[PDB]
């Protein structure tokens, strides 16, 4: 989620009907546009932002939302015009021993702007003394692992 | 030398307002998750509210619409403004750094301050 | 939206014995999301264990934590009189959730 | 005469322009070019273009 | 029987606010130039602010954006609201009538009030 | 935007002597814009002279002021022990400007 991928789609015919009837989606919410009207609309460009989060964090992906994911990993504008789709990936992103590959940003001085990606791994300074790239007391690694099982 | 010194507790009439203050030393209030957790006399611990380093604030349902968490970076002090206080709000309030989540646990804790809501 | 229940309500064990406190979850909770805090009378809660197995800084080695899923255990080996306190298990699903606490009396 | 420029006298003239809903009586210098004859030109005489 | 009695000094934490009051007798606050001048411990006099009889206010660059001068004609009292106070603001503040200009000199002076900015 | 400098920093003269304090300006300042104030220990400043030559009401005649342009002088004739205080020269160009002060000690 902190390194959410983005794909730019342009100069193509977007078949939304087949797209929305392919898989079973546990969450499908659109804002500023209906799913069925997209077949009638044209746009300069499209952006597909893909990532993985917790189930309880899925609610944070929406306009006017706040939280660790919304503030420090992936932020949407209050006037967002587009759709959000989410589906459980337990059979894909979970391991018996725990899947720690997926990470999320935990500490950050300020909240992210909409559609801003932060991949910094600098030690977060939680106190007055500088950290100088050494993690310890009041010096925390900014990322935390999910460890899905 | 990390300390959290709390103040502002005492007696408040029902329906009145109050402000609890929490001066922090050894850590930066504006750069850390700061939570308020209350414990009623003889009962367990109840998380009241939290403020993130980025400024976002969250409150427990028992206090939504009545409590407001804030901070002063210049004074490095956390603040909790309580309004429309009732009998159930009588408790000892502690300020802590963190939110009780992985890598963000409540540590350290202040000595706490008692608030009594009675006529 | 996961409820934690602590047991037993009170515990009475002589010094030097092994004290076991249980924290059960209605749903499988990751071990990294559970922590144990200690609160002696007239004192603020102190972090004992985090991650359900990691001992907090400055905590005696006799305190240990284990378990996963729907059952977590806090073990106090070689119980001492100074261990008289209330132990709470806490976790985070959408907001901090604290357990009902467990009183540890010493005979 | 020996004071600093801050304490020296300064003469100030303020020109204000009162523009009411009445026929005007003051206008700036009318820009008039040299007259040209016997050639198709874009002429303007006293606002008559 | 002309007097300027000052009040409102004391201890204020860094980043906090305060209000100094100056009750005047023998003169009309609303009809005179009223200035606030501060003197740091062991240092010289520094003019802080001034309010004209017509209501116009002026402040020194060291206090612009943080200090606000005002008056109450009914109480005939001058007031100075100080915000975001820092260490350099610790000083003795005096209220005086006039602005130190020809025919408008600082006269009389109040006994002053000490403000200490510390944690 | 005219800077005033006072001299000397401290002055030590026996009682009955003549004390001279100088206030120099980087630029020529009108005499009417300069004033001298006295501040005894633990007391608020008191207006001594205004207009650089006019003695304030209730001030002893032994205090006098003179000078113009870039140099002004405060003279205390027949110095007395009670004259122990700090003397400041003040002026106005765009805002009140106070001098660094001059300590007058008595031997």
């Amino acid at each position: 989620v902190y390194a959410w991928n983005r794909k730019r789609i342009s100069n193509c015919v977007a078949d939304y009907s087949v797209l929305y009837n392919s898989a079973s989606f546990s969450t499908f919410k659109c804002y500023g546009v209906s799913p069925t009207k997209l077949n009638d609309l044209c746009f300069t460009n499209v952006y597909a932002d893909s990532f993985v989060i917790r189930g309880d964090e899925v609610r944070q992906i929406a306009p006017g939302q706040t939280g660790n994911i919304a503030d420090y990993n992936y932020k949407l504008p209050d006037d967002f015009t587009g759709c959000v789709i989410a589906w459980n990936s337990n059979n894909l992103d979970s391991k018996v021993g725990g899947n720690y590959n997926y990470l999320y940003r935990l500490f950050r001085k300020s909240n992210l702007k909409p559609f801003e990606r932060d991949i910094s791994t600098e030690i977060y300074q939680a106190g007055s003394t500088p950290c100088n790239g050494v993690k310890g007391f009041n010096c925390y690694f900014p990322l935390q692992s999910y460890g899905f099982q | 030398e990390v300390q959290l010194v709390e103040s502002g507790g005492g007696l408040i009439q029902p329906g009145g307002s109050l402000r609890l203050s929490c001066a922090a030393s050894g850590l930066t209030v504006s750069s850390n998750y700061m939570s308020w957790v209350r414990q009623a006399p003889g009962k367990g611990l109840e998380w009241v509210s939290v403020i993130y380093s980025g400024g976002s604030t969250f409150y427990a349902d028992s206090v939504k619409g009545r409590f407001t968490i804030s901070r002063d970076n210049s004074k490095n002090t956390l603040y909790l403004q309580m309004n429309s206080l009732g009998a159930e709000d009588t408790a000892v309030y502690y300020c802590a750094r963190g939110e009780g989540s992985p890598g963000n646990w409540f540590d350290p804790w202040g000595q706490g301050t008692l608030v009594t809501v009675s006529s | 939206d996961v409820v934690m229940t602590q047991s037993p309500g009170t515990l009475s064990l002589s010094p030097g014995e092994r004290a076991t406190l249980s924290c059960r979850a209605s749903q499988s909770v990751p071990s990294s999301y559970l922590a144990w805090y200690q609160q002696k009378p007239g004192q603020a809660p102190r972090l004992l264990i985090y991650g359900a197995s990691t001992r907090a800084t400055g905590i005696p080695d006799r305190f240990s934590g284990s378990g996963s899923g729907t059952d977590f255990t806090l073990t106090i080996s070689r119980l001492e009189p100074e261990d008289f306190a209330v132990y709470y298990c806490q976790h985070y699903d959408t907001s901090p959730r604290f357990g009902g606490g467990t009183k540890v009396d010493i005979k | 005469p020996t004071y600093g420029v801050g304490y020296q006298p300064y003469r100030v003239v303020v020109l204000s322009f009162e523009l009411l809903h009445a026929p005007a009586t003051v206008c700036g210098p009318k820009k008039s070019t040299n007259l040209v004859k016997n050639k198709c030109v874009n002429f303007n005489f006293n606002g008559l273009t």
